[PDB]
């Protein structure tokens, strides 16, 4: 990918490794609080006993917008950018983009599925699509 | 146990906002001296009286660190309070209450609040993410940038889209913010868009930047800078203009990205405004003017709701049912706001404080409010991230 | 007037000073969370009680700007006070009284002051002048660097040469500071130089850096970090240890380079300490301990004079005739000071504050003082540039 | 010359230009306050009326030190570095180094006179020497 790519840290590595395994891994403290982005502490109660939980990746579209001007030239091949914020069933929120749906069609609150974007090669990114749509759960590299 | 109101704004200074091409380049230390002395001259005070200094921490052109010491040395003052802030657009209001806190606590008699915003001259021997960090370990570097999330436009668009989905959206209502504030700037010879009135149609027909936000609903980047002198109430008696006491303040930072807000529609200007109103022993309905940080129309509408000027979910109708010009029943951003007066980078928020001081001191010319004693001022940084609120009261 | 003593230090935490080569690597955001939660556990309070945060503005590894917002978001707190300081070694004392001011102002109930000092891990996709600025327009870039003036060693050495010509100099008397503080460190398992006693001749035999300063009179840069919890006096009663009230404070910055001081022998700790003792209604002879910022031996001796513990010009005499160990009549840097406990970058100054809290709370172990009610603490940045003082009293 | 050199701004330019003409030129505000380093305002009274004028350049050694470890590796050929602070008769203070004085004879308060160093080439630096010493007023490039 010519676009900016995530540079995972030892803290966030299990999440990015999970996407490679077609999994959505979200940390949870032993008091039950889920958190994202990844940390070494619970941002709710301050517990340091965190586990990486496998979640379905299903949730609702919390908000979105359609970029008419590229946030930077490198994303011109993704125009119009369907920038989105997903709220997972567990309550965490994730920045992403929507695939397999028209950008102007989106609606706040619609159910969504995860889509593992393998096109950058070694790095897999997490997109989302309509839960009832026909878009596959993966985007194989070109 | 808040502020007792014994500090007052007595002098202001402001570079006229200019596009970066016409904008002269001066060193940030140079701007500190020039603006500080202009504001002192505006108040009728001397450089020898300054014993407190507040400025912006990041991207001070001549110093990556020890900014207070280098600036204080360059200015030539002996400080009992050497302060920097790092709150983006909320920096201006953040400095005012800190200056009052130091004066009321007894550390300073006179504090200068200064924000350079012109670029410095370039040298042979000497930013595509819009302020987002790319550093290793910065969460937004891996969670925002690879998906195109960055800068401010799309973040505010996603807040607007969320609002429309929950409470309904009325683009023509937002346009009234642009129109009425442009009307205010049309009576301000110092405003960028002086003499250029627009209509609701002009706003709705302007290009879409990020749905549902139009070009005319977003500030344009420009160069400027400002300075502000705060001093004890007794010393303020003998300054040149009416003292503007700082009777209430509030500050809140609960999120960087709106994605991690508990609810993007419940914004941190609410808590900050409630504290400022409580501490001044005052209600929104007591204000004679509201100078609201206006980098985006959606910021203004949400500030009106969360500050208490109207009920949550009713901001759309408040815009429809009120006149926000200086001739109207709810005067707002009477200098034109950053939207029509001009956004001077980090110093943009200072234009809101300065216009309140100008109004309260009776120095606003044709746009002068007949009732000019109480002001609400807000400052916002990032995408509804850093927030501050001030209640100002003329002496 | 001033602080009324309604805020208290109730929890502390700090990494053991360790050399950069072997010290653990941690992101600054990660350190902020780790140190805050450690200090919260030490106080017996939980995360959601924190409504105020203070840290250092420059060189935050993951953010060149918006440091409070990004740190508070990572931590997961909702802040009513989002503060950064930029005062070098004086930062630690500067954050303490700012936390007290915000709590006495009613803005916050509980404030965390935190300074990361370990370096972050390195990514494949990622300082000669010792902090001096090389930027175009920075005065020191053209007036200091071309002549070899930079960093801190030679500046403090010229202060020492000025003192010797004016008041006399005793190299062995200054070495007493190293020996007694190393003795203190030799009873502190956490000190970097635990179990490593030195003599006076050890200091004189150590290499001359710049006449008359030897290497052993100068701190050794190291990695570390620390945080402290400050809370209201009433909430402090139900915390784990004895509250340490913040009853006096002072701050002064009148120059960056010592070259432009009115008198290099009249240091800013004079004004800062006079304000702090006045605010606490106390005098130097009331103190039971003195935790004095000790990047250089000359800084300690000049703090002894200008803070009023001895006469101006008799500092060497005071050093010859007094015992500064925790068993002595004038206990000083009873943790070892930065010289012997180790300097954790900008967090080195926090070791002084934390030791004062440890002593007052009765938690100093083998180094516990008999009288542990009252403490003077100083912080010093740059070369006699930024200065702050604190008077602390146990509950 | 591999050492740091001054990069004059349009504010400080008249000072570095005076050294090129073998003159020490500093600003004086219209109320009589001399100032240095150069500014666009008087750091004492804030007046903006500044006048550049030549001064004799003599004064006293306010303080000094002798670097036994070079402050930078490129200052090795200046070792031992006799770093000095000079207070001109006008009361302003200038960072510099001493030339033509044995490190062991340096003494706080000695009378000094300027020495113009042309070795860097295009830039002329300002050093000082003992007033009663015989060191020349100029050091020509090698
Ligand atoms: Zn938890
Ligand atoms: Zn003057």
């Amino acid at each position: 990918w010519n676009k900016p790519l995530p540079h995972p840290t030892e803290i966030s590595a299990p999440y990015w490794e999970g996407l490679k395994a077609h999994e959505v891994r979200i940390q949870q403290c032993d008091r039950g609080h889920s958190l994202f982005f990844p940390r070494t502490h619970c941002p709710t109660c301050g517990s340091r006993s965190l586990k990486w939980s496998k979640v379905s990746g299903e949730g609702t579209l919390y908000s979105f917008t359609v970029a008419r001007i590229p946030t930077m030239p490198e994303f011109t091949d993704e125009m119009p950018q369907a920038l989105a914020v997903i709220e997972l069933r567990e309550g965490v929120r994730i920045n992403t983009t929507m695939v397999g749906v028209a950008p102007e069609a989106l609606k706040v609150g619609m159910e969504v599925r995860p889509v593992f974007d393998e096109r950058p090669g070694e790095v897999t990114l997490l997109r989302f699509t309509a839960h009832a749509g026909s878009h596959p759960s993966v985007i194989k590299a070109d | 146990m808040g502020l007792q109101g014994k500090a007052a704004l007595v002098g202001v200074a402001q570079y006229k906002p200019q596009k970066y091409a016409t904008a002269p380049r001066m060193f940030h230390l140079e701007q500190v001296a020039d603006l500080t002395l202009q504001a002192l001259e505006d108040a009728g005070m001397e450089l020898s009286e300054v014993d407190g200094l507040i400025t912006s921490a990041p991207h001070f052109h001549e110093a990556s660190c020890f900014v207070p010491a280098m600036a204080g040395e360059y200015l030539g003052v002996r400080l009992n309070f050497a302060e920097v802030v790092d709150l983006g657009g909320a920096s201006s209001v953040a400095m005012v209450w800190r200056a009052a806190a130091a004066i009321e606590l007894g550390l300073c008699n006179t504090v200068v609040c200064v924000l350079p915003s012109r670029m410095a001259p370039i040298s042979e021997h000497d930013s595509r993410f819009g302020g987002h960090s790319t550093r290793f370990g910065a969460p937004e570097a891996e969670m925002d940038l690879p998906y195109g999330h960055m800068a401010q436009n799309t973040g505010y668009a996603m807040i607007a889209q969320r609002y429309g989905a929950v409470h309904g959206y009325d683009a023509a209502a937002l346009a009234r913010i642009c129109v009425d504030q442009r009307f205010n700037a049309c009576h301000n010879p110092d405003a960028m868009f002086y003499g250029q009135p627009i209509t609701v149609d002009d706003v709705l027909n302007s290009r879409m930047v990020a749905d549902p936000l139009h070009v005319l609903e977003i500030v344009l980047p420009a160069a400027g800078g400002g300075a502000m002198i705060v001093t004890r109430a007794d010393r303020a008696r003998t300054t040149r203009h009416r003292p503007v006491s700082i009777v209430g303040c509030g500050e809140h930072v609960s999120s960087k990205s709106p994605t991690y807000m508990a609810d993007m529609l419940q914004t941190p200007i609410g808590p900050a405004s409630a504290k400022a109103f409580e501490m001044a022993g005052m209600r929104p309905s007591d204000m004679h003017m509201a100078q609201i940080y206006d980098c985006y129309t959606i910021t203004v509408m949400l500030t009106l709701e969360d500050a208490g000027f109207c009920e949550k979910g009713k901001g759309m109708d408040f815009l429809r049912n009120n006149d926000f010009t200086f001739k109207g029943n709810f005067p707002m951003n009477t200098h034109g706001g950053q939207l029509s007066f001009g956004q001077s980078g980090t110093a943009g928020g200072m234009s809101q404080v300065i216009e309140a001081v100008h109004q309260i001191q009776g120095r606003a010319g044709d746009r002068q409010l007949g009732r000019n004693d109480l002001a609400y001022v807000s400052g916002t940084g990032g995408v509804m991230s850093e927030q501050g609120a001030l209640i100002l009261r003329g002496a």
